[PDB]
């Protein structure tokens, strides 16, 4: 609901009371899914502010990695941004999530700005982390698990 | 300017590739075509 | 026109300085950080009938009773003849818009933290020689008084003369039909907030025969069945919002012109009207008609807060005062269904029913301001829900009185 001279615009929440979006929410899935069109222009430039850190809330979701390079600058929003643009009332494309890909030597590395991360440990698949170099410096060393 | 590798990147805060009415939500490509919906259509 | 406005600064509650600090000034909805002309102003564009309370403000009278304090503590005009400046911040200039930080080269003196500052209006000369500009600020300040002059609820005040409504009452009002409680209030205090009328204008004594028109409907005596010249307040179910009213027009059986004068006080003790935008509509719909027209009399000292005893010229204790006849939302809405069932509006098992449908209701608001005091204490800094205790809630002062206020204003 918007309100009248430079107010925030209050997100409906669920005890149906309309709260503030500069917070702490918890959107249920199905929720985000008749609702992007507003997510995306009420709470989503809120987020890039970083100050409304959301809970996307669904239950197991198809998960597309995104490895990218520390060394560059980086900034993961696009690649969220799209993501949202494709969710319709009917579908949700697999969850994006950019990863650095784990450097050799301990290399400088340009400050980027990610917004995805999961909270289930669902990293169960990454077997190892450089398997021919001599060991793994800035990437997360990740031993082939015996 | 000095062009370089890293250099922490920050999208615009508020997508600037549309414009959308805020008393209805009528969106417009450029923020000009924005101002004629808001003193059209609401006012 | 209309200039000699008595006001009197909010209380402190026993905390250091006023109950608000500096992010309040630049949060205000509507012009900037000009605190006159603001109020309703968060209401201008009407989306559902959910109350507007952000997060920082928890309750629908919570915008303006911030306000109030932040108004208060950049008053000494009228005080004192100075400007001065609290925190860093003053006024523009003499005609006192928005408040912008202390200005460098000639900044003002440093506002002496006081309680309860008696206004004068007079004090301030540059008032009277610059009234058709800085005109809100009366009808403001007169709101913070009628606030101030109260631990519990605004106390506004309801006359209704000996004769009927005049030929161009009737003319007028029958414009403001459809037309909710909650807006009554935003038009009556957005009219008289603009431009210096007189005290016999039209638009006075219609709003102020709206008032009091509205007091019986809330009362019950005013109901369907019996208008006061054909205009009253049809209310919806409790359980399906209750805070609409509106004023519709029938040709039922009219009440009768009182054998005297009704001037009387009123307030509203349950911290309830807090939460409730009709409680606080009905208070500053009132007070729009004794801000250009100054109190018809003294207030009665009788109860109301420690501070507010033998003000200068706004509370008295002699023969010259108004008793003021305080109720509650809860029982007085009880009282409000029972009227409607005496003349058979609803049947005598929609009388209990509309009462367990309206007391869980209050409930909500007696369970929503203890969890706001609570979360928002006072010596926090701010005074967004002011402590109003717990032990109370329901405790009725002479509730009973005011309904039989009622009846004998229309009989």
């Amino acid at each position: 609901v918007p309100r009248p001279n430079g107010l925030e615009p209050q997100l409906i929440d669920d005890g149906n009371v309309p709260r503030d979006i500069a917070g702490d929410w918890v959107y249920p899935s199905d929720v985000l899914q008749v609702s992007v069109a507003v997510f995306r222009d009420y709470v989503w430039p809120m987020v890039k502010a970083g100050r409304t850190r959301v809970l996307v809330e669904l239950g197991h979701y198809v998960y597309t990695l995104h490895y990218y390079d520390p060394q560059i600058s980086l900034d993961e929003a696009p690649i969220l941004e799209e993501w949202l643009s494709k969710i319709n009332p009917a579908g949700i494309p697999p969850v994006p999530f950019c990863i650095p890909i784990p450097q050799v030597y301990p290399c400088i590395t340009a400050r980027r700005v990610h917004y995805a991360f999961t909270s289930e440990n669902n990293n169960d698949s990454l077997f190892s982390t450089n398997a021919a170099s001599i060991d793994t410096a800035f990437g997360e060393n990740a031993a082939v698990s015996p | 300017v000095v062009s370089d590798p890293q250099s922490m990147k920050v999208t615009p805060i508020v997508n600037p590739s549309s414009y959308v009415c805020n008393v209805c939500n009528a969106r417009f490509s450029t923020m000009s075509a924005l101002s004629e919906h808001l003193r059209s259509d609401h006012r | 026109a209309q200039r000699q406005f008595f006001g009197l600064t909010y209380n402190f509650y026993g905390q250091p300085a006023p109950l608000f600090d500096l992010n309040d000034l630049q949060e205000l909805a509507g012009c900037y950080a000009r605190p006159w002309t603001s109020r309703f102003s968060h209401l201008a564009i009407s989306t559902g009938s959910l109350p507007v309370w952000s997060a920082r403000y928890p309750s629908v009278a919570s915008r303006n009773i911030v306000v109030n304090t932040l108004l208060g503590a950049h008053l000494n005009p009228f005080a004192g003849g100075q400007i001065t400046s609290h925190q860093g911040i003053t006024w523009r200039d003499p005609v006192l818009s928005s408040l912008a930080p202390v200005p460098a080269i000639q900044p003002p003196p440093v506002w002496a933290v006081a309680e309860n500052v008696l206004l004068d209006s007079n004090n301030y000369p540059t008032y009277v020689l610059n009234l058709s500009s800085m005109w809100p600020i009366n009808q403001d300040v007169h709101i913070m008084t009628m606030w101030a002059l109260s631990d519990q609820g605004p106390i506004y005040h309801l006359e209704v003369p000996v004769d009927p409504m005049p030929a161009a009452t009737t003319a007028a009002l029958m414009a403001y039909t459809g037309v909710p409680i909650a807006h009554l209030a935003q038009t009556a205090y957005r009219f008289a907030g603009q431009l210096p009328q007189s005290p016999d204008s039209t638009m006075v004594s219609t709003i102020r025969w709206l008032s009091a028109i509205w007091f019986g409907s809330l009362t019950g005596r005013l109901n369907r069945s019996r208008t006061c010249n054909g205009f009253y307040f049809e209310f919806a179910k409790p359980a399906l919002n209750p805070d609409q009213a509106v004023l519709k027009w029938n040709d039922g059986a009219r009440a009768a012109p009182p054998a005297a004068a009704q001037s009387s006080y009123i307030r509203c003790i349950s911290p309830h009207w807090q939460h409730q935008i009709v409680e606080v509509a009905g208070a500053l719909m009132s007070q729009s008609v004794t801000a250009v027209t100054g109190l018809p009399a003294l207030i009665d000292e009788a109860t109301l807060p420690a501070w507010s005893q033998g003000v200068a010229n706004l509370t008295g204790n002699g023969q010259g005062v108004v008793p003021c006849l305080d109720y509650n939302p809860v029982p007085m809405a009880a009282a409000r269904h029972l009227q409607w069932r005496q003349d058979g509006l609803i049947t005598a098992a929609q009388e209990a029913q509309l009462n367990n449908d309206y007391t869980a209701y209050a409930l909500t608001i007696e369970r929503h301001l203890t969890a706001m005091l609570v979360a928002n204490p006072i010596a926090a800094g701010r005074m967004p829900i002011q402590p109003f205790n717990a032990a109370d809630f329901g405790q009725a002062g002479q509730t009973a009185a005011a309904v039989a206020l009622a009846q004998a204003m229309f009989v």
